[PDB]
This record gives C-alpha cells, sequence and structure tokens, in this order.
C-alpha cells in the first residue's frame, strides 16, 4: 500500500487506461493535476495533457 | 378573487384554477423532482419521478400533470412520497449504463443529482442490461442512446418549438427507442437546444465532446451578437 | 424472449424509398370510404386502417408504402413509422403466403400448445421465426388470440383453427399446401365455445319478442 | 325448431377485402361528419 | 322468500345472450325472432334520464373487468353540450388471457351490441358509436359489419333511427395487434391514429375523449345487456346475484377442465359449482385441483382451499385477495408447474407493455427476468422478498393498470406458493453444488 512516485497505467493490449474523466483532478487536495482532453483520431476519449506538479503534491 | 386555497405541508397557498400540484409546491419554494416535465413543453407525465402523496388520498399523484384541488394538503416529504421517488429512481437506474466517467453529462447530470438527493445509495438489480444502437442525426448533436431514459423531451421540443416532426419512438415495451427510424439529420436552426433539455448524456454537444467538466468552468453572463435578437 | 426484430430501418435494394408502391384504384375508393368515417380536421385517425390496407394489397409494408400513406393522409412520415413499429400485426419484412401464428400463452400452454408447435416445426422443417424455402409458410409465436376456451389454437391469415391436435394441424398444413381452403373453427367435432359434454345450457327454445317486457313500455 | 345445426357459416367465404367492401357499402348510409373548423391541427 | 342466499341454476328464460353458441341465425331476422329490436323506439322516446335511471336501478357494474357502476359512469355525459360532438366507444379489444366472452357476443349476437349502442348513445346523448375490435377478430368484425348494414337498411340506425327522430351512426374500427389498446384511453389514442399509449387521468373521457370530445368507453358485454335491461326493467336484473353484485355474467372456463367452455350464469354462483356443472369438473377430479385464476391473467391466483367456497362476484373475490376481473376462470391441476405458468403470464405482460412510463417499462421486464430465473431455481430465497418489493414499486405508480395487472399475479404466487419457489431453489443449489 506504500505511496510512491506516480505512474499512468495501461491495459494488457497497450491501450491507456485513462479516459480523461478528471475525477483525480477534481479530488486532488493540492490542485497538483492538470488535465486537457479531446476526442482522439479514432474517436476515443483520451487526454492531451496530464501534468502532476510533484512539488505541489502531498502524496 | 377566483383563487382557491391549497396546502403544502400544511402551509396555506392561494393559487389560480388550473395550477398543478408541482406549481403549487414551487409557490412555496419546494421543487418537486422531475425528468419528463418541462415548463416550456407540453405535459407528458411518463417519467413518474414527480409522484407525491395527497393527504387522505390512498394513491400518489403525478404532480406535473394533476390539477390541484381546493383544500388539498400536498405532502412533499412524507414516507409515501420518498418511497415512490426511490422506486422510480431504481427503475430508471436498472438499465442505465455505467458511463459516468466517459459521459459528458457527469457533474451536471439531473439523473446523477436526483439519484443522490432522492434515490437509494445501492443496487439490487442482478440481471444484464439492455444496449441499443446509436442514431446519426447530424454533426452537432452526438447521440448515445443507451443512456436515454425515454423522457420524450427531445420529441416534444422538435414537434412544438422547432416545428419539425422527425423525432419519435419506435417499438414498444423495454425495446422502445427514441429516434428517426431512418438515417436522417435533425438539422434545424434550433436543433442544439435538444442537448440542454435532454436530462442525460444521451444527447451531447459534438464540438464540445470530452473537453471540459462542468465544475472547472467559469461562467460569464453576456450577450450574443450573431444576429439582432440579442 | 427478446424480440430479434429491429426497430431501425436501413435502406436495402429490396426495401428503400424508391421501391415501387401505389394503391390500386379500388383500394383508393376503399381509402376514401375509410377517411369519410372520421370528422373533418382529424384525417390522421385513418392511419391504422389505410396502412393495414396497404399490407392487404402488398403482403407486407416496405418503407415506400409507409411514405405513400403519410403523403396521402397529410401526416408526417415519422408518425406513420411510429404506428407501423408499435403494432405487431404489421409486417415490416416479407412473410410467407401463409403466416402461421401459434398462441403459447398460459391457457393455451396448459392445453399442450407445445405439441402443436413441435408438430408444425417437424412438418415444415423450420423454426419459430423462419420462412420456408418456397416462401409458402412463416411460423411465429403470438400471445392469446382470444380463443382460450378453444385451446390449443392457431391463426392463419385471419382465420382461426382451434381444438388442435398434432394430426389436425398437419392435415391443415397439407390442405393449405395443396391450394385448398381448410374450414376455420374447432376440429374436435364441436362447433364453438359450447361444452363438449352435451350443451349444459341454452337447451330450451329461445323466447319471443316482448316476453319479459315491463309495464308502461 | 332445432339446436343441432351450426348457423355461423358465412364467415367461411370471407375474403381479404370483405370488411372494407362492407365499409364502402355503408358509406352511403352515414350522417355528415362534424368539423373542427380547420383541415388539420397543423393548419 | 326474498333475499336469495344461494345463487346459480340460472334458467334459459332469464339468460340474456340466448345465441351464445351460434345454434340459431345471427342475422337480423333471427335476432328479431329472439327479442332484439323490440320496442326500441319506445325506449328511445322515454328519454335519456329514464334509460339512465333503469341502468342505475339495475345495479349493473362494468363487465370490462373493473366493475364501475354503469349508470353512474354513463350519467357523466348527461351534461349540456358545449359545441363538441359526443361519442360512445364500445370496447371489443378482449386482450386478457383466458377471456373470450366478447368474441362470442360479436360473432353470434351482433344485433344485441348494435341495439345496445343505440340505446346507450341515446342515454348519453351521443351522436355516433365507434366499435373498436382487435384486428385478429377479422371474421367477427365482418359479421358485425353485416349486422350493421342490415340495421342500416331496415332503418334501425342512421338517420331517424327506429323512427324515433334521433340520428345515430355505428362505426367499426379494427386494431392491429395490441393488448394495451383495450385500456380505454389507449383505445381512444389508437382510434385517433396514434400509438396505443394510455393518457393520464384527469381529464376523464367524459370531459376530453376521442377527438377531444366528450366520450364514454364501455365494454361490449356492458353495452349489449342495456337494451334487455331497459325492456325487462332494472329490477329484474337486480334480483340476480348478491346485493351490489347484480345480474348475470358470461364465464369462460379454460385450462385443466374436462369441457372448457363459455357459459352464462348468475353473478354470485360458487366457483366449484360453476366448474363442476358447466365445465365438467377438474381434470382428474376435484381433489386434483392445484390453483385457479378466477378473473383473467390480471387477477391473483387462489389455491384449492379457497376455491371450494368462494363466490364468483366482485366483493367475494376481493375478500379472497383477488378479483372478479373478466370472469375468466383458468384452472390448473396438481400436475402444473405453477411457477412456469405465472412466468409465462409475466412474459405476456413484458411483451404487451406500451413502454410509456418508467415503472412498467423497466420493472415488468425486470420481473420477467427474475421469474425466468425463479423457474430454474437459480436465485436465492432472499430475492423472493426483493421480488415482492419490486411489484409494490410498480403498483400504483403507473399511468394505467397494466402495471397493476403485472404486479398482482406475482404477488399471488408469492403469497400462496413460496415453499415451491424455495424448494426449487434448494434443488438448483444442490445439483449445481
Ligand atoms: N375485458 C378484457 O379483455 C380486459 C379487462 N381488464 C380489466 O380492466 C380492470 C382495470 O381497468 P381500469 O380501467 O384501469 O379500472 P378503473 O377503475 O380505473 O376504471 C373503470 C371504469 O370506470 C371509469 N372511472 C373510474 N373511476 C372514475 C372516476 N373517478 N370518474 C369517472 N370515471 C371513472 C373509468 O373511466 C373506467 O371506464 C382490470 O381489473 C381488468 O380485469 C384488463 C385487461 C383486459
Ligand atoms: C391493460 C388494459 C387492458 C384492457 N383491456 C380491455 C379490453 O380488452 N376490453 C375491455 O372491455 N376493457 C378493457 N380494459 C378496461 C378498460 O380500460 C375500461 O375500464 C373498460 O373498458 C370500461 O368499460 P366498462 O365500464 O363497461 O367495464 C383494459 C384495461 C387495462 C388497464
Ligand atoms: S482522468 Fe484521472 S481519474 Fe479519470 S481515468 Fe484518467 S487518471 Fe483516472
Ligand atoms: S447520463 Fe448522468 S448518470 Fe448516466 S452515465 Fe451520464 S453522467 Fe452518469
Ligand atoms: S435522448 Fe434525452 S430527451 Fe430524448 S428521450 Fe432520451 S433522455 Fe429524453
Ligand atoms: S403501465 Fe405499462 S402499458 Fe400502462 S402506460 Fe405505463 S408503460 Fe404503458
Ligand atoms: S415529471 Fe411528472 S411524470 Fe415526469
Ligand atoms: S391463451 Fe391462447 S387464445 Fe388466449
Ligand atoms: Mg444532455
Amino acid at each position: 500500500r506504500f505511496r510512491g512516485e506516480h505512474a499512468l497505467r495501461r491495459y494488457p493490449s497497450g491501450e491507456e487506461r485513462c479516459i480523461a474523466c478528471k475525477l483525480c483532478e477534481a479530488v486532488c487536495p493540492a490542485q497538483a493535476i492538470t488535465i486537457e482532453a479531446e476526442p482522439r483520431a479514432d474517436g476515443s476519449r483520451r487526454t492531451t495533457r496530464y501534468d502532476i506538479d510533484m512539488t505541489k503534491c502531498i502524496y | 378573487s377566483n383563487l382557491i386555497e391549497v396546502f403544502v405541508d400544511g402551509q396555506s397557498v392561494m393559487v389560480e384554477p388550473g395550477t398543478t400540484v408541482l406549481q403549487a409546491c414551487e409557490k412555496v419554494g419546494m421543487q418537486i423532482p422531475r425528468f419528463c416535465y418541462h415548463e416550456r413543453l407540453s405535459v407528458a407525465g411518463n417519467c413518474r419521478m414527480c409522484l407525491v402523496e395527497i393527504e387522505k388520498a390512498p394513491k400518489v399523484v403525478a404532480a406535473c400533470a394533476m390539477p390541484v384541488m381546493k383544500g388539498w394538503n400536498i405532502l412533499t416529504n412524507s414516507e409515501k412520497s420518498k418511497k415512490a421517488r426511490e422506486g422510480v429512481m431504481e427503475f430508471l437506474l436498472a438499465n442505465h449504463p455505467l458511463d459516468c466517467p466517459i459521459c459528458d453529462q457527469g457533474g451536471e447530470c439531473d439523473l446523477q443529482d436526483q439519484s443522490m438527493m432522492f434515490g437509494s445509495d445501492r443496487s439490487r438489480f442482478l440481471e444484464g442490461k439492455r444496449a441499443v444502437e446509436d442514431k446519426n442525426i447530424g454533426p452537432l448533436v452526438k447521440t448515445i442512446m443507451t443512456r436515454c431514459i425515454q423522457c420524450t423531451r427531445c420529441i416534444r421540443f422538435a414537434s412544438e418549438i422547432a416545428g419539425v416532426d422527425d423525432l419519435g419512438t419506435t417499438g414498444r415495451g423495454n425495446d422502445m427507442q427514441v429516434g428517426t427510424y431512418i438515417e436522417k439529420m435533425f438539422m434545424s436552426e434550433l436543433s442544439g437546444n435538444i442537448i440542454d433539455i435532454c436530462p442525460v448524456g444521451a444527447l451531447t454537444s459534438k464540438p464540445y465532446a470530452f473537453t471540459a467538466r462542468p465544475w472547472e468552468t467559469r461562467k460569464t453572463e453576456s450577450i450574443d451578437v450573431m444576429d439582432a435578437v440579442g | 424472449g427478446a424480440g430479434g426484430a429491429l426497430f431501425v430501418h436501413r435502406d436495402t435494394p429490396e426495401n428503400n424509398p424508391d421501391t415501387p408502391f401505389d394503391f390500386t384504384p379500388e383500394n383508393y375508393k376503399r381509402i376514401e370510404a375509410i377517411v369519410k368515417n372520421y370528422p373533418e380536421g382529424h384525417k390522421a385517425a385513418a392511419v391504422l386502417p389505410v396502412l393495414d390496407l396497404a399490407q392487404r394489397q402488398n403482403g407486407w409494408l416496405p418503407i415506400s408504402a409507409m411514405n405513400k400513406v403519410a403523403e396521402i393522409l397529410q401526416v408526417p412520415p415519422m408518425r406513420v413509422y411510429e404506428v407501423a413499429t408499435f403494432y405487431t400485426m404489421y409486417n415490416r419484412k416479407p412473410v410467407g403466403k401463409y403466416h402461421i401464428q401459434v398462441c403459447t400463452t398460459t391457457p393455451c400452454m396448459l392445453r399442450n400448445s407445445d405439441s402443436i408447435l413441435e408438430a408444425i416445426q417437424k412438418k415444415l422443417g423450420i423454426k419459430v421465426g423462419e420462412t420456408t424455402p418456397d416462401k409458402l409458410f412463416t411460423l411465429i409465436e403470438v400471445e392469446c388470440l382470444g380463443a382460450c376456451v378453444n385451446a390449443p389454437m392457431v391463426q392463419i391469415n385471419d382465420n382461426y383453427y382451434e381444438d388442435l391436435t398434432p394430426k389436425d394441424i398437419e392435415e391443415i398444413i397439407d390442405e393449405l399446401k395443396a391450394g385448398k381452403i381448410p374450414k376455420p373453427g374447432p376440429r374436435s367435432g364441436r362447433f364453438s365455445c359450447e361444452p363438449a359434454g352435451g350443451l349444459t345450457s341454452l337447451t330450451e327454445p329461445p323466447k319471443g319478442p316482448g316476453f319479459g317486457v315491463q309495464a308502461g313500455l | 325448431f332445432d339446436n343441432s345445426t351450426y348457423r355461423n357459416l358465412q364467415h367461411h367465404e370471407y375474403s381479404t377485402y370483405t370488411f372494407l367492401d362492407l365499409n364502402v357499402e355503408l358509406s352511403k348510409f352515414r350522417m355528415p361528419q362534424p368539423s373542427s373548423g380547420r383541415q388539420s391541427p397543423r393548419h | 322468500a326474498p333475499k336469495k342466499t344461494s345463487f346459480g341454476s340460472l334458467k334459459d328464460e332469464d339468460r340474456i345472450f340466448t345465441n351464445l353458441y351460434g345454434r340459431h341465425d345471427w342475422r337480423l331476422k333471427g335476432a328479431q325472432s329472439r327479442g332484439d329490436w323490440y320496442k326500441t323506439k319506445e325506449i328511445l322516446l322515454k328519454g335519456p334520464d329514464w334509460i339512465l335511471g333503469e341502468v342505475k336501478t339495475s345495479g349493473l357494474r362494468g363487465r370490462g373487468g373493473a366493475g364501475f357502476p354503469t349508470g353512474l359512469k354513463w350519467s357523466f355525459m348527461n351534461k349540456p353540450s358545449d359545441g363538441r360532438p359526443k361519442y360512445l366507444v364500445v370496447n371489443a379489444d378482449e386482450g386478457e388471457p383466458g377471456t373470450c366472452k366478447d368474441r362470442e357476443i360479436i360473432r353470434h349476437d351482433p344485433h344485441k351490441l348494435v341495439e345496445g349502442c343505440l340505446v346507450g348513445g341515446r342515454a348519453m346523448g351521443a351522436r355516433a358509436a365507434y366499435i373498436y375490435i382487435r384486428g385478429e377478430f377479422y371474421n367477427e368484425a365482418s359479421n358485425l359489419q353485416v349486422a350493421i348494414r342490415e340495421a342500416y337498411e331496415a332503418g334501425l340506425i342512421g338517420k331517424n333511427a327506429c323512427g324515433s327522430g334521433y340520428d345515430f351512426d355505428v362505426f367499426v374500427v379494427r386494431g392491429a395487434g395490441a393488448y394495451i389498446c383495450g385500456e380505454e384511453t389507449a383505445l381512444i389514442e389508437s382510434i385517433e391514429g396514434k400509438q396505443g399509449k394510455p393518457r393520464l387521468k384527469p381529464p376523464f373521457p367524459a370531459d376530453v375523449g376521442v377527438f377531444g370530445c366528450p366520450t364514454t368507453v364501455a365494454n361490449v358485454e356492458t353495452v349489449a345487456v342495456s337494451p334487455t335491461i331497459c325492456r325487462r326493467g332494472g329490477a329484474w336484473f337486480a334480483s340476480f346475484g348478491r346485493e351490489r353484485n347484480s345480474g348475470t355474467k358470461l364465464f369462460n372456463i379454460s385450462g385443466h377442465v374436462n369441457h372448457p367452455c363459455t357459459v352464462e350464469e348468475e353473478m354470485s354462483v360458487p366457483l366449484k359449482e360453476l366448474i363442476e356443472k358447466h365445465a365438467g369438473g377438474v381434470i382428474g377430479g376435484w381433489d386434483n385441483l392445484l390453483a385457479v385464476i378466477p378473473g383473467g391473467s390480471s387477477t391473483p391466483l387462489i389455491p384449492k382451499s379457497v376455491c371450494e367456497t368462494v363466490l364468483m362476484d366482485f366483493d367475494a373475490l376481493v375478500q379472497a385477495q383477488t378479483g372478479l376481473g373478466t370472469a375468466a376462470v383458468i384452472v390448473m391441476d396438481r400436475s402444473t408447474d405453477i411457477v412456469k405458468a405465472i412466468a409465462r403470464l409475466i412474459e405476456f405482460y413484458k411483451h404487451e407493455s406500451c413502454g410509456q412510463c418508467t415503472p412498467c417499462r423497466e420493472g415488468v421486464d425486470w420481473m420477467n427476468k427474475v421469474m425466468a430465473r425463479f423457474v430454474k431455481g437459480d436465485a436465492r430465497p432472499a430475492e423472493i422478498d426483493s421480488l415482492w418489493e419490486i411489484s409494490k414499486q410498480i403498483e400504483g405508480h403507473t399511468i394505467c393498470a397494466l402495471g397493476d395487472g403485472a404486479a398482482w399475479p406475482v404477488q399471488g404466487l408469492i403469497r400462496h406458493f413460496r415453499p415451491e419457489l424455495e424448494e426449487r431453489m434448494q434443488q438448483f443449489a444442490l445439483q449445481h453444488q
């Protein structure tokens, strides 16, 4: 359960798990997450910007 | 004058004849939950979310359609009203897809908010869900009809406000689908408004898709200059 | 079971707006008689009969027929689409010459409608939603045709064949495929909904007019 | 008088157009229809 | 001795539908030889108030299944006109499983229905009658049209109907395969060329009905006994049956009986007497009886121990936690899979729902899935109570009574056959380990 450096994960096919719902951005107590999204070339819901300020983050 | 006296939770209200139970309730600042009712559309009475108990009346009434009678005491927060709301919300959510993270409606969804305010907090539906195919109605209004709750708001708007009779329902029962029955574009100068009246993410803005969430937006009240209507 | 049919139309060479449909002049006179049965300013009330008439002329309802009805009655085509997809008696796909409809609801099921259905399936070699390769028969299951006393029963082209056994329905199908007209009604030797035991009621000769009339009338 | 015979046999010779032919025949017997004052609710 | 305590053994002279079995000529001449169209002019000249009084005194309740007092319901149209035409709609949809009574009235006694249309329309001050018949009854509708043509040619209806100076038209409109279109407001919507979706009430049809006009929707059996009621008087009809349960009734006995049949009988006849007298008894004896649905698929079933002394009227069957309904008695013997039959009824309701309102559209399909699992025993016993609650959520929260008609049979099955459901679940859990 140890909380360390952040990472973004994938499905076993290599597709990104993130679908740009922005719940992490909304809940973040430090406002450390910045997300921008648009439909991808194939129409998928994916992020164009996913930034975490690790000097703002409280882990 | 010609007003009649009714009661909302025992509080006296004078209303004109033809006032519905919902309007009488909102005279005292109480908003009855709704899905199908819209004050600028004709009354439908199909969603059943507005059911409310009248004192000494065995059966609950649809507040959006029922004219209020003299001497009626509307019980907006009784056990009967709350249980009716919970049952209707359960029925609405039984087949609804688990789309909130990928649905553009999330955060400004009347289904979500009225589930949080008037529904229960868990599920007891143990079956599989229905899934319907999508209808292409143009480059402006994105359609994902598995989220449709069959409110009939878009149909009534298209018929009454826009004067276009291209929307309707096909089939019946659980298989009833809202659409055009043919591959047809709902291209009207007022078409985009069906995005706003649709309570759920069934109809969304295609240019706006996936770009923002409602809570992060700042609202600037302004005036349109695209015509002289203002 | 879940309906395998779809409620969205996709254009096909066999079924598209350019598919030729038009009412015959006799059917146009019939449409005129139908429309005159409703008050002026309420023509749309004729949607259900006129649409049905198109089926009785065409066998089924291509989308061109729906458009023709909508044009004739000055009704938006989507309203006609709603009517055509709501009511189950309308055929939006072609069916066989003899549409066989077997009631499987509980009163008929208690009288072994399953045996009738399996007998039909074996005699025709198809299933409960299919059409024969010769386009002569289509078989489906329906709900309570309203003759539960005469169960089990089958409807074929608005004719009722009741009090059925597997041999009875096989004989009916044999007579149908030979071009004959099988007589509708029960097959048990009983004319109607009467008790088979010997007419437990209405045995006395019916009384005349004014037999029980009250005074002052 | 007798109860032995079934007397409802005319429906054995009804065709696809019997009902509508009877309607066409009945058309001449009806009273003039009422009018709402307009051609349709969209007029 | 007044105040009859035993009911049944109805005589042929007192029976109303004398050509129930079609053993006599159904044409105009045969109907006139049987008492139809006799002194109709004097009945119409008595005035609407006299006719409504006869119906009120008669104690007739709605034979469509709900049993609303017919005189009171028809009195709603005794108001002065407001510039709109007035209409009588006769309900011949007959969609309820186990009910085939209307069909026999239409095919074998059409002139009774036509004269009833005339008399009821005069009482309600209605210009014309629209008879709505289900589209599967093609031959019945053709016979009705032939009878209407005969009445038109003889001057019995139309202009100057029966010489009474009152103009009345009779129209036949055919439905297209929809059980919901027997609901009166759904029937009205179907006539106007729309989907058969029921309207909310108020307004009631007497205020806003077909074409937006004052309208009364009345069941065919209710309509077809009114001319006989007027002729013989309200009191004669009143004597039969218990108090507030007056008159005669058409019963359709189907299922596991030796001679399934349609019969006419006094109102408050005991169910056992009816089954053993007219239907030949239960298949395999009376002790073989498992359950009976007394009033069509919408009424809850009752087990054998209740069927032995229950009477076939509105109030007695209400006391027996069921309803008189359409008086369609479906008999199931001890060889019946009681869960499977009710599951089939629930599937019927799932396929007949119009889909307009959320509780029916979603919950009836949900209950159908749960019952399909209950047949196999796949579920857990707790779900039984869950199912009960689902029915309560659906009941009373829907625009029309199809939701009530889907919730009630499940409630009856749970009330009387819970051990069967639990026992099936035990077997499923045992065999699947
Ligand atoms: N004959 C058949 O084939 C079928 C019969 N049914 C029966 O229909 C019954 C339920 O039907 P509903 O119409 O929903 O019952 P209901 O009680 O709501 O209405 C019965 C009749 O009385 C009238 N009425 C009732 N309350 C009134 C009021 N306050 N003011 C003015 N008029 C009023 C209604 O307009 C209606 O015509 C069921 O019990 C069922 O047995 C159901 C399906 C088929
Ligand atoms: C789902 C549903 C189906 C119905 N079907 C019929 C029908 O086929 N025939 C009928 O007479 N009444 C039917 N009824 C009852 C009618 O709505 C109405 O109560 C009745 O026709 C009134 O006539 P009465 O007062 O003469 O009984 C149905 C009701 C419901 C809710
Ligand atoms: S936006 Fe955040 S919460 Fe939503 S899927 Fe992506 S990482 Fe998860
Ligand atoms: S419509 Fe509302 S409840 Fe449904 S998926 Fe979208 S956000 Fe969630
Ligand atoms: S798309 Fe929206 S407005 Fe239209 S029926 Fe569905 S939920 Fe109602
Ligand atoms: S209860 Fe069922 S049939 Fe009746 S209006 Fe609602 S969805 Fe339609
Ligand atoms: S808001 Fe009244 S039924 Fe939907
Ligand atoms: S159950 Fe078969 S006709 Fe009704
Ligand atoms: Mg929306």
